[PDB]
RNA sequence: UUACGGCGGCCACAGCGGCAGGGAAACGCCCGGUCCCAUUCCGAACCCGGAAGCUAAGCCUGCCAGCGCCGAUGAUACUGCCCCUCCGGGUGGAAAAGUAGGACACCGCCGAACA
RNA sequence: UGCCUCCUAAAAUGUAACGGAGGCGCCCAAAGGUUCCCUCAACCUGGACGGCAAUCAGGUGGCGAGUGUAAAUGCACAAG
RNA sequence: GUUGCGUGGUUCACCGCGGAGGUAGAGCUACUGGAUGGCCGAUGGGUUACUGACGUCAGCCAAACUCCGA
């Protein structure tokens, strides 16, 4: 038999994406959207993290928008 | 950068052997440069075989 | 006050508007830079070029020239990136007035063998571009204390719109052309 | 044309510190607008976009300011001082308009802290 | 010449459109000058004879519930298999308007030596007003030598019909074998 | 007929679902042949119907055939057990879905053309009929 | 209220291009490099001091669908869930492309002229 | 045989096979922090040696270049 | 899964509202590749029946292509 095993490997997988959705209430520091590199940008009481995380600043509601074709996500305080 | 890098630029007397002369800004040391030739004593700034035969004969 | 200036402002100025149309006076040209460079690419190998293109065209036109590096890698000319190979100064104001006269009264009729500059060397534009052989075009080097021997090739940039409307401003200047 | 680059060279240089740089109610935004005779300045509040008080050197005040192109600056300083503090303001952030801080400007801002603002 | 009777949709979906079609109907929309749009039905046999003969174009004479309509067949939607009349698209015109019109192309004659005549699209796209003066536009190739290609440039378009597709669509190529 | 580069060489199965969107129409000649069913249709059997449109009408006309085999199926060896990796590519096949003309013919007489289309019929996997030009 | 100067919201229905016109204050080019400051070289730019020249360009206004952009209604593809041997059907959603068309943006605050 | 990226993977996340492709066991004292400034590749025309392509000047160019290193997501507002 | 003690509709279903997507489909002069027939033709080969780059006009395709998009 051929020992076609030249390709049989992978990373693991790293449960990224969007984790609080818009209208729903969040807290200081709740993270929104994990994701690699900025997909999503900071808008109003976000911050972008160190690994592009996108937290929270201030509770309240979240909220998706554009802003000059980068999409947002910001924070109605 | 405008300041005691850039050479010696002084006001330098041009004479040529035809006898125009003119006053301009140059980098020769001294300031008496003399050319030989200048833009008004050189040229091109003021400008068959049948033939011969008969020339030898 | 070079000559080269009041003449371009005294007829020079006022023959342009009877050749060429001109309805306001901003739209006469004027030459705005004239740039000199060496190009050594003899400088990938031995990188000799401080006293060789700097301290030349310091001599002839009037300031130190800036030592210009290459931008991508080019393994048949044995060239890599960064790397010293175009010395290039450029000429602004009262120092370019004071080239141009000097270049066309006592250096460019010391071409050996000179019969005119080609004027088909306009660039669609109206920026012209020739080329030299020597140093010893310019009385300010002195050719017992050089190195080897290298040539420049000269921009002129004109602020006119098309060829023979940048061809009438030169040929008042002082160009040759045959 | 040296006109046209000129404009498009000091609007990408303004939106380039305007990344990080806003002005709000409690703080406004002293913009500048530098041109080669006059000098404008007005506070803007970039939240509705409403500016609560503005200066020039185009009114006759300044008009009159015996000096060069800095002294008028001071002058200017001086006027928006008073007039931000006439609308409860003590506080800005300073806005450079993609102009160089030095010069007429840095005298617009010298101007405006010995006379009560706090950046 | 085109007398035709329609009638507007009750319901209009797409089990509907499916209803109609088993009911021997084309589903269609009469849309025109700015005017909100109609959706009406087609008597469907009808419908496929007067355009098989009379060309393609056939300035249609509707009569939508009594009013009368004259209308433009502007683009139809056939099945790739049943190869049947599925939806029609049609604009109105009041008696002339500069409409743009794609229109056939026949090729007239014979080459003489070893030629093949080979054609590259059978329709150019050509303007005019009401009811259609223009038919097929036939190029009478004489039967010239396999060097000479034939361009949308000339053809014999007639008065008061302008060509605006393009003035380069290769038409009739002739090559050689 | 073989492309000269793939960006992937082995590839999954094209999937035989769906009406055809694209191709259904007579677009170069004036006789076509439109599939009616699925099928793959290898390199093998297009160069095989080819040559039996060609040797029937012998001179004249023009054959247009718009299909391409660019996608590679592949092929184990003889004898060898499940599961050892995936195989090297064998064929290369054309996926054909319903509506699809595959070859088209220009010729002066009707007769001839379209009896020259039937014995490309018979060469292909499928069922398919001929359709003209309007 | 305006062939005005800023600052934003918005990011092509707004951009790109072509064609005409415009200078009261302003905006601009422009005139100079003594002064803070400046160029991997250059008062070109950045900066400063100016007001001899001009609307040529930027800018502003009017008009053009040309290249772009936006774009239905309808119909088909696809599909949730049911009935079905498949083919297909009932009910509920519904594109992309294309066509009719839209469109040379619109809105808020401050200053200057008018008022 | 552990870690990293894609696809398979059925538009959240997750998902197998001896399924389809590749990388890692580093490098950087600046390639880190900050402040300020800049716009590229390709192509067209002109230019001594100079050539398809060194350096120069001018057009056109909204991202096709670039990112220490694989791919994905990003980045021209620049992270270049 | 069962059972003891707590907590008490927090679970689940449907209708309404606010949200992120890149699958099916489709598209490609919107990119990376594959690719059929014309027209023009850089080079290459023997003055040019052979070669057909780059463009351009019609028709196409893709798990590791996406301007789009249920
Ligand atoms: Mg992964
Ligand atoms: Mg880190
Ligand atoms: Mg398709
Ligand atoms: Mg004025
Ligand atoms: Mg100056
Ligand atoms: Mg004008
Ligand atoms: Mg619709
Ligand atoms: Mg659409
Ligand atoms: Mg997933
Ligand atoms: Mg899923
Ligand atoms: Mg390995
Ligand atoms: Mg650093
Ligand atoms: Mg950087
Ligand atoms: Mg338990
Ligand atoms: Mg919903
Ligand atoms: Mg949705
Ligand atoms: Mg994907
Ligand atoms: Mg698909
Ligand atoms: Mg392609
Ligand atoms: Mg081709
Ligand atoms: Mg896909
Ligand atoms: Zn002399």
């Amino acid at each position: 038999g051929a020992s076609s095993s030249r390709n049989g490997r992978d990373s693991a997988a790293q449960r990224l994406g969007v984790k609080r959705y818009g209208g729903q209430v969040v807290k200081a520091g709740e993270i929104l959207v994990r994701q690699r590199g900025t997909k999503f940008h900071p808008g109003v009481n976000v911050g972008r993290g160190g690994d592009d995380t996108l937290f929270a600043k201030t509770a309240g509601a979240v909220e998706f928008g554009i802003k000059r074709g980068r999409k947002t996500v910001s924070i109605v305080g | 950068m405008k300041s005691d890098i850039h050479p010696a630029y002084e006001e330098t007397t041009v004479v040529c052997g035809c006898g125009n002369t003119f006053q301009t800004r140059s980098t020769k040391p001294g300031g008496r440069i003399v050319v030989e030739v200048c833009s008004q004593c050189h040229p091109f700034y003021t400008g068959g075989r049948v033939a011969r035969f008969e020339k030898r004969y | 006050q070079p000559r080269l200036k009041e003449r371009y402002r005294s007829e020079i100025r006022d023959a342009l508007r009877k050749q060429f149309g001109y309805g306001n006076v901003m739209q006469i040209p004027t030459v705005t830079k004239v740039v000199v460079n060496m190009g050594v690419g003899e400088a990938a190998r031995d990188a000799k070029l401080i006293n060789g293109a700097v301290n030349d065209l310091a001599l002839i036109t009037g300031q130190k020239p800036e030592v210009r590096r290459a931008r991508k890698s080019i393994a048949q000319f044995k060239l890599r990136e960064g790397m010293p190979v175009g010395v290039r100064v450029t000429l602004r104001g009262d120092r370019m007035w004071e080239f141009l006269d000097r270049l066309t009264s006592i250096a460019l009729p010391r071409i050996r063998d000179f019969r005119g500059l080609s004027p088909k060397q306009f660039d669609g534009v109206g920026n012209y571009t020739f080329g030299l052989a020597e140093q010893a075009v310019f009385h300010e080097v002195d050719v017992d204390k050089i190195d080897r021997v290298r040539g420049m090739d000269i921009n002129v940039v004109t602020s006119a719109a098309t060829d023979d409307e940048g061809r009438a401003l030169l040929r008042a200047l002082g160009f040759p052309f045959k | 044309s040296v006109s046209a680059t000129r404009r498009i060279s000091r609007l990408r240089r303004h939106t380039r510190l305007r990344k990080k740089l806003s002005g709000t109610a409690e703080r406004p935004r002293l913009v500048v607008h530098r041109s080669a005779r006059h000098i404008h300045v007005q506070l803007v509040n970039d939240l509705n976009g409403t500016t609560v008080a503005a200066a020039s050197s185009i009114e006759a005040d300044v008009r009159g300011v015996p000096g060069d192109k800095k002294a008028r600056s001071v002058r200017v300083g001086q006027l928006i001082a008073e007039r931000a503090k006439a609308a409860g303001i003590d506080t800005v952030v300073f806005d450079r308009g993609g102009y160089t801080y030095g010069g007429r400007i840095a005298a617009l801002a010298d101007a405006a802290r010995e006379n009560g603002l706090s950046f | 010449s085109n007398q035709l009777r329609v009638t507007v949709r009750t319901e209009t979906g797409k089990g509907a459109s499916r209803r109609a079609r088993r009911a021997g109907k084309i589903p269609a929309v009469l849309y025109g000058h700015g005017a909100e749009p109609q959706h009406l039905e087609l008597p469907g046999h009808d419908y496929a004879a007067v355009l098989r003969h009379s060309g393609t174009n056939a300035v249609l004479t509707l009569d939508i519930a009594g009013k009368e309509q004259l209308a433009l067949t502007k683009a139809l939607h056939i099945h790739p298999i049943r190869r049947t009349i599925q939806h029609a698209d049609l604009l109105v015109v009041r008696r002339g308007e500069k409409v743009v019109v794609e229109v056939s192309v026949v090729v007239e004659g014979q080459a003489g030596p070893d030629t093949l005549v080979t054609q590259e699209t059978n329709s150019i796209e050509i303007e005019a007003e009401a009811l259609s003066i223009p038919e097929q536009l036939t190029v009478s190739i004489e039967g010239a030598e396999p060097g000479t290609q034939l361009t949308a440039g000339q053809i014999a378009l007639p008065a008061g019909v302008s060509l605006i597709s393009d003035p380069d669509l290769l038409v009739v190529n002739v090559v050689k074998a | 007929l073989i492309p000269r580069k793939v960006k992937h060489r082995k590839q999954h199965h094209p999937r035989q679902r769906g009406i055809a969107s694209g191709g259904t129409t007579v677009n170069f000649g004036d006789y076509g042949i439109q599939a009616l069913e699925h099928a793959y249709v290898t390199n093998r059997q297009i160069e095989s119907a080819r040559i039996a449109i060609n040797r029937h009408i012998k001179r004249g006309g023009k054959v247009w055939i718009n299909i391409f085999p660019d996608r590679p199926l592949t092929k184990k060896p003889a004898e060898t057990r499940m599961g050892s990796g995936k195989g090297s590519p064998e064929w290369w096949v054309a996926n054909v879905k319903p509506g699809r003309v595959l070859f088209e013919l220009s010729y002066p007489n009707e007769g001839v053309a379209r009896a020259a289309l039937t014995r490309a019929i018979h060469k292909l996997p499928i069922k398919a009929r001929i359709i003209t030009r309007e």
